């Protein structure tokens, strides 16, 4: 009856991974999003 | 084996019914004792201060003699394979016990020089110590195999404390318990009996544990792949082998070794007939005695024939 249970351990533990991956997913894109007042400053503020 | 079983007596105090008489036609041949000899004196002998050092290094060269038979007997025939050759096969000197005893060819220049012995003497002592070496190794060699004997295969034959991955049935582990439904598919039945097997899933550890170690008695784990348990009896089947072919052929030189020590040892006695005539006759190597394996009455005749020399 476990081998069914198997697959849904699998698709838990996938959906976490996806999870964990879409989280940080939004960190990242904010780490170009913003900042980048900052590097624009040295980017094109030195001309 | 025998150890120095030689008389003693120069060539001016033969024992027999005359002074040539000691290699043939000798009163020995009523009582038909083995004893036989002949002549074979270096080109010279030293000084009554060389003679006596070579009296004293006797002693030494009887116990390395000794020693080289003892090894000889000893590891060739415990092997239980390195017996098997004779007394032609281990002829002393190149000529059978018959022959060997009989003559005193081995002073030739093999192990001595044909020359003043006092040092061709410890010469060849020298020589039959490396020979005693080269035995030595053999028997070293013949150990290494026995440690390489008696190998894994030494074990249990499966499904047992140790070397079970034989009888292993290749979420199961090799349990082999020797004298259930759950979650899990439990209705299964490995093939690990030499033992028995029972349900057991690794879906839930209930039923796996209940079979392996639970209840009633644990079970012995073993290997899973039992292609390394074949590999490591086929190894073990090989270094028997290897071990008992040493013990035929490695140990055959051994024996040929052995073989050789006793040609050693012919030239020792040549040696010490030399050194008796020196001892209780003049310098120069002449000796009258003999060389054999008598029984008691044969060898107490012998005594009384030459208590005229008695010690």
């Amino acid at each position: 009856q476990m081998v069914r249970f198997i697959r849904q351990e699998a698709e838990e533990k996938a959906n976490e991974i996806s999870v964990s991956a879409e989280e940080e997913f939004n960190i990242e894109k904010l780490q170009l999003v913003e900042a980048e007042k900052k590097k624009i400053r040295q980017e094109y503020e030195r001309k | 084996a025998s150890r120095y079983w030689v008389v003693s007596l120069p060539v001016q105090n033969s024992a027999a019914s005359v002074w040539n008489r000691l290699q043939e036609q000798i009163s020995k041949h009523s009582f038909d004792t083995p004893l036989y000899r002949f002549n074979i004196p270096n080109l010279r002998v030293g000084t009554l201060d060389s003679l006596l050092a070579l009296s004293d290094d006797l002693v030494k060269s009887n116990s390395f003699v000794e020693s080289v038979s003892h090894k000889i007997r000893r590891q060739i025939e415990e092997l239980e394979r390195v017996s098997g050759i004779e007394s032609s096969s281990l002829s002393v000197d190149g000529v059978p016990v018959d022959t060997y005893l009989t003559r005193f060819v081995w002073d030739e220049a093999k192990y001595p020089t044909m020359s003043p012995l006092r040092e061709i003497v410890d010469g060849i002592h020298t020589l039959v110590a490396k020979i005693e070496d080269d035995l030595k190794v053999r028997v070293a060699e013949y150990n290494n195999v026995r440690s390489q004997l008696n190998a894994i295969n030494r074990k249990q034959s499966g499904s047992l404390a140790v070397r079970d991955l034989s009888n292993l049935v290749k979420l199961v582990t090799l349990l082999a318990v020797v004298p259930t439904s759950y979650v899990v598919p439990r209705s299964s039945k490995l093939l690990y009996e030499d033992l028995y097997t029972v349900t057991l899933f690794g879906r839930v550890a209930d039923n796996f544990r209940i079979a392996a170690r639970e209840k009633g008695f644990q079970i012995r784990d073993f290997e899973y792949s039992s292609e390394a348990q074949e590999s490591r009896n086929q190894e073990l089947e090989k270094l028997v082998h290897d071990q008992e072919s040493l013990r035929s052929s490695l140990l055959q030189w051994c024996y040929t070794s052995y073989g050789e020590v006793f040609s050693s040892w012919m030239h020792f006695c040549a040696v010490r007939v030399f050194a008796e005539s020196i001892l209780r006759y003049g310098l120069p190597p002449s000796f009258l005695a003999c060389v054999l394996a008598p029984s008691v009455k044969g060898e107490k005749k012998v005594r009384s024939i030459l208590e005229e020399l008695c010690g």
